[PDB]
């Protein structure tokens, strides 16, 4: 009962049109050109038809009723079609959630799957329960691979959420479209069964705490130099400081020297114009919060974070809980802190932006995650 | 659980067993071989 | 200053290294320099380079061999054709470590071993022959530098002999195999001769 | 859940004359006692700009329902700049009669009181200091919640907030030393040493602690009823010039 | 009455269902490799002999001529994949002493 | 300041003769720890960092590729390094082998030497492995391929087949023929990487 690309489901046909309207012209055309391909109805006789239709600059309106009445839903591999150039497109309306991928005792295990055998596997997997429908395409931009999970029910079909399973090309991290319904467990689980061939693989989650887009999540958590590094050590992450060794020696840092500025050490910020001081503290707020030098907001945008800084004087736990919130958070704070708010000689390491959207504690002086 | 079994009565049995002087001076041990094999490329 | 003694002592101990002289033509530039691994006292080898810089649009164009000291020449004669100079300065490099480290191996087993039995080396340095009463056993330890991974892989065998004719090599492996990797190195070797002496356990 | 309103009174003035005005304006009675009450009544204070005097102007209903029961709890010093303020709670039409006649009668000027953000940290280091019948003064401890709300480009940091629990608390003020001031010696020394976050110049919003307060900038919520005395003594003493 | 009949087919099911399943395993599923069962469900598109060795050294041991028949194939696999690694490491002993020779006639 | 820049060119040329070799060890401080003594004024470091800098160096395009950073900050109450930040791309796993050298613990310099020489070995690995392919392309015995982040798993076109490769560690595993000769072709080309280039022109001739 797994069902092909030929069965076309039972959908309002309004919705589908206010979701094709968020669509350009030309992507419109090769849609139309691959599902004539594919699948017709109602050769290159019907081609040039469109072709003097973009030509004449018709608006997406006729064109969408064109698309909507030679079909007539149109089938559930359009469906996914659609859906999917709706996410490239937009990808600022999704909400990606990571997991790792362990294995035994505990050693990482890249997943290295190939997008040919992969998917009847899942399918044959996902059949003996539900009906279902997969369909896998490669991001063109980003080395991803993003496969969109379709499930049904029988009250003909009604279809469900579609649930969406992001794997990179390279990496033990794993995204997946954020819920908790129990279709979310079913279809991990089936994922988590499926891609192991020969030794078994769990995923255990290692955030909880959504993130906005996929640029977002793969710059912090894929296969990336920001994937550890991601706040004050920025620079590394990009190697701007150093040349290679053959390159000059006469433009080199060792020789040319860096204009800074003479820290102060004392309790010299409670007590309280020269615009190069100006800019060399502006330079000192971008060197702390980013990496060397719109303008206030980060690489990644952080939704929420929760600290907690638990210390130790004279045999005596004492724990804080910072909370943050908003759009970006790192970003404002590296505001509030230009406005001469925070005394940034006493700015630690993690609040700084550094183990970016990852919400732990701190047990003397280095940060650990949260499960 | 039979593994567990399997595993418990194989140590009791290796107790009762002989090994004097080349294995029960470690019966320090693996690691050094590891880091010795990373070292010297064995 | 405190960056070169940390590129000079901390992480390349007994490495002599100095630049000689660089020039430049109208965009490329020439460096001629010298390393001396000193590791070992008793015969520290040398060699010397020459690389061409691009020195813009940083790229190695030439580089070449001008001398090298005459102890490891045969075996850099394979190594230096593969025209990966980082390759040969870690090779070269590792392969000092390696032999330091076999010899400290053998000077300590020797040390340990002169009063009870008899011992006497071989070929050059890379087996070990010792005997008793006869009984042999000859421990091996080839030191491959590689050619047609890139670091120089060793090898350590065992035999035996009981006067008669050597024992089987199968067990023998399998002991020795077993025992390296459930003692050690500086630890295994010295109970395979305890248990080749075999006078009451 | 009594929502502590504050306003401000321009000219000292006694309040045992003209309150029969009041109760033939309102056809109600209602009973005005007199408090000389005093700040820590431990003898580190000379006896002198210490002292205040109380006007609890209850209203003695019917306590069926609590949000037209109102209080008007009053200060007074004959030595500061600006004499006396009050602070009124509920959401009866009382309240408002009740200044019409204030504005009427004695001829004085009122005015809403906004916070600072050192007020709120001395009304947070009053709201604990705990008066018992044996002239001295423990204090208990909560868990306190504080609040920031400022404004970023594109609103970047909505709000975020500091809660240091009940037990790191007390850690705090028994590792700073013996001091009536916690909140404004220990804590915010901690948090200015472990953060940078200098909380007397970030925008404060709610000292808020374990269910006991609820400090705010224009008002203040508390769970009982009545309002201790060093809480209306650091607000006599906030808004002066 | 079709309920209770299909009732009492389905207990009737559920006996034949547990003893077709308690049958002879005949070396079931769930036992052996990736490449053992790809090999058994055809066209698998992808050969590995490394998967093979360390797949081939996990089946079970066991008409029963047939029997001794497939015993005796298991050992001669066995005999196959220990000849192949003899033969890979003595090939590598064999290349590094011509490749010694080959520096000292260069 | 003549003697003197002659002095620190010397200097820079022997830091780049050293950063030539690979494995390096840049010192380095965090600068929120930088605490004053208070007895006279100096600063003294509180926790101490030592920051490994690999650095593989190609040979299709003679250049240095982009140098990846290890950072190690010692413990506040273990004296051993614990590995703080690392810019090395996940597929490369780094805490584990952080993990596996020394039993966890890593004290002395040389320590840390083994676990940047391994973590070198592997980057090299990943390197050659993907230049062979590169300049199989630039050969022009294959048509167009694509590669990984690794150079793990590649597909690539010969004059009718579509080939796919998923190859170990310098040395290829599993191959895929795919449009009784097929098999007899796909355990051919099986074995190391160089023998895949001769085994080529072996049935491409």
């Amino acid at each position: 009962l797994r069902l092909e690309d030929n069965y076309v489901p039972t959908s309002d046909t309004l919705v589908v049109f206010k979701q094709l309207m968020k669509l350009p012209v030309t992507v419109l055309y090769d849609l139309t050109l691959s599902w004539f391909a594919k699948f017709g109805g109602s050769i290159y006789l019907l081609t040039e038809t469109l072709d003097l239709l973009i030509e004449k600059g018709v608006r997406r309106n006729v064109i969408v009723n064109r698309i909507l009445y030679v079909y007539w839903g149109l089938n559930v591999f359009q469906l996914a079609e659609i859906d999917c150039h709706l996410m490239i497109s937009k990808p600022e309306k999704f909400k990606w959630l990571p997991s790792k991928a362990l294995r035994g005792d505990g050693k990482p295990y890249v997943v290295k799957l190939q997008p040919a055998k992969f998917i009847e596997n899942l399918q044959t997997d996902l059949a003996k329960i539900y009906h279902c429908h997969v369909y896998m395409f490669k991001h063109p931009s980003l080395p991803v691979l993003i496969t969109r999970i379709q499930l049904f029910d029988s009250n003909p079909l009604i279809s469900r959420r579609p649930y969406y399973v992001a794997f990179p090309l390279n990496s033990p991290i794993i995204f997946h479209s954020v819920d908790k319904d129990i279709y979310a467990r079913l279809v991990l689980q089936s994922i988590s069964r499926t891609i192991s061939e020969r030794e078994t693989i769990i995923f255990k989650p290692v955030q909880k705490i959504p993130v906005k887009s996929i640029h977002n999540i793969m710059t912090l958590l894929g296969p990336s130099r920001f994937a550890e590094s991601m706040g004050p050590w920025e620079c590394y992450a990009s190697a701007n400081f150093e040349r290679s060794p053959l390159h000059d020696y006469k433009k080199h840092q060792g020789l040319t020297g860096k204009k800074v500025m003479v820290r102060e050490f004392d309790d010299s910020f409670l007590n309280d114009e020269e615009p190069e001081i100006r800019r060399l503290r502006l330079e000192k707020n971008m060197i702390k919060f980013k990496g060397s030098a719109s303008r206030y907001s980060s690489l990644v945008p952080i939704e929420k974070v929760g600290f907690t800084l638990k210390n130790e004087i004279n045999s005596r736990i004492i724990t804080i809980k910072l909370k943050f919130n908003g759009n970006d958070i790192f970003g404002g704070l590296h505001e509030l802190c230009d406005k001469n708010l925070i005394n940034i000689d006493k700015v630690p390491g993690w609040l700084a932006g550094e183990n970016g959207s990852f919400s732990g504690t701190i047990m003397n002086g280095d940060f650990q995650r949260e499960q | 659980m039979n593994l567990k079994t399997n595993n418990k009565k194989r140590l009791t049995e290796k107790l009762i067993q002989k090994d004097l002087h080349p294995v029960l001076n470690k019966a320090d041990g693996p690691v050094t071989f590891r880091n010795d094999s990373h070292e010297l490329n064995l | 200053n405190l960056r070169l003694s940390y590129l000079r002592d901390h992480t390349y101990p007994h490495l002599q290294v100095s630049v000689q002289s660089r020039d430049r033509v109208h965009g490329i530039e020439v460096l001629v320099v010298n390393y001396k691994f000193c590791r070992n006292t008793m015969n520290p080898f040398e060699i010397q380079f020459k690389m061409f810089y691009k020195f813009e649009d940083s790229t190695l164009l030439k580089w070449e061999i001008l001398r090298i000291s005459t102890n490891v020449r045969l075996k850099a004669k394979q190594l230096l054709a593969t025209r990966n100079f980082q390759k040969c300065l870690l090779s070269l490099y590792e392969f000092d470590k390696i032999k330091s480290k076999k010899t400290g191996i053998f000077q300590n087993l020797i040390n340990l071993l002169k009063r009870k039995t008899r011992c006497y080396l071989m070929n050059n340095s890379d087996s070990l022959i010792v005997e008793r009463v006869t009984i042999k056993l000859q421990i091996n330890f080839i030191i491959t530098m590689p050619g047609e991974c890139f670091l120089p892989m060793s090898k350590i065998s065992i035999a035996l002999w009981k006067g008669g004719e050597r024992f089987n090599q199968i067990d023998l492996d399998e002991i020795c195999y077993g025992l390296i990797k459930e003692y050690g190195v500086k630890t295994g070797l010295k109970e395979i001769c305890n248990v080749c002496l075999f006078p009451d356990m | 859940p009594y929502t502590w309103k504050f306003l401000g009174i321009s000219k000292q003035l006694s309040l045992e004359n003209g309150i029969a005005k009041l109760n033939q304006l309102l056809n109600l009675e209602v009973d005005l006692d007199i408090q000389t009450i005093r700040v820590p009544s431990d003898p580190d204070g000379g006896t002198a700009a210490d002292e205040y005097i109380r006007y609890e102007m209850r209203l003695d209903i019917s306590n069926l329902d609590e949000g037209t029961y109102s209080k008007f709890i009053f200060l007074g010093n004959s030595k500061m700049e600006v004499p006396m303020f009050l602070c009124y709670c509920g959401t009866d039409n009382r309240n408002e009669v009740v200044l019409q006649w204030l504005k009427a009668e004695y001829g004085v000027i009122m005015w809403p009181i906004k916070f600072e953000q050192k007020t709120m940290i001395k009304l947070a280091d009053a709201s604990i200091v705990h008066v018992t019948k044996e002239n001295i003064e423990q204090i208990t401890w909560f868990s306190s919640k504080l609040y920031f709300e400022p404004e970023t480009q594109d609103k970047n940091l909505r709000q975020f907030s500091i809660e240091i629990p009940r037990e790191s608390c007390e850690g705090l003020a028994l590792g700073y030393g013996n001091t009536m001031h916690p909140y404004n010696d220990a804590i915010v020394p901690y948090i200015y040493n472990e953060t940078g976050m200098a909380v007397e110049r970030l925008p404060l919003t709610s000292v808020i602690l374990a269910g006991h307060t609820k400090i705010m900038r224009e008002s203040i919520v508390t769970s009982t009823r009545s309002l201790r005395n060093r809480v209306l003594a650091v607000v006599l003493q906030s808004i002066q010039f | 009455l079709s309920k209770e009949i299909y009732d009492n087919e389905s207990e009737l099911r559920a006996s034949q269902s547990q003893q077709i399943m308690e049958l002879v395993g005949d070396i079931p599923k769930y036992s052996l490799g990736s490449e053992l069962r790809n090999r058994v469900e055809g066209e698998p598109q992808s050969t590995s002999i490394e998967r093979l060795i360390e797949d081939v050294l996990k089946l079970p041991q066991m008409d029963l001529k047939v029997l001794s028949e497939y015993s005796n194939l298991r050992k001669d696999l066995i005999l196959k994949c220990q000849a192949l690694q003899i033969g890979e490491s003595k090939l590598s002993d064999i290349l590094s002493q011509t490749n010694s020779i080959n520096s000292l006639t260069t | 300041s003549t003697s003197d820049r002659s002095e620190l060119e010397d200097y820079i040329v022997l830091e780049n003769v050293y950063r030539m070799f690979g494995i390096t060890f840049f010192p380095l401080v965090d600068p929120i720890d930088l605490k004053i003594k208070d007895a006279s004024g100096e600063i003294f470091v509180d926790r101490e960092m030592l920051g490994i800098r690999l650095e593989v160096f190609s040979e299709r395009t003679s250049q240095f590729e982009k140098p990846h950073y290890v950072l190690l900050k010692k413990r506040i109450k273990s004296n051993s390094w614990f590995l703080f930040k690392h810019t090395i791309p996940s597929f490369i796993d780094v805490q584990g082998i952080f993990d596996d050298t020394n039993g966890g613990l890593v004290i002395s310099h040389d320590d840390a030497y083994l676990f940047a020489k391994r973590v070198f070995l592997q980057l090299v690995e990943v390197q050659k492995r993907r230049q062979i392919f590169k300049d199989l392309e630039a050969k022009k015995i294959i048509h167009d391929l694509d590669l990984d982040l690794e150079s793990s798993m590649v597909s690539f076109f010969v004059k009718d087949i579509k080939v796919e490769l998923f190859v170990k560690q310098n040395e290829i595993v599993s191959c895929s023929i795919l449009d009784n000769n097929k098999s007899k072709w796909e355990i051919a080309l099986l074995g190391s990487l160089d023998d895949l280039e001769l085994k080529l022109n072996h049935s491409f001739a």
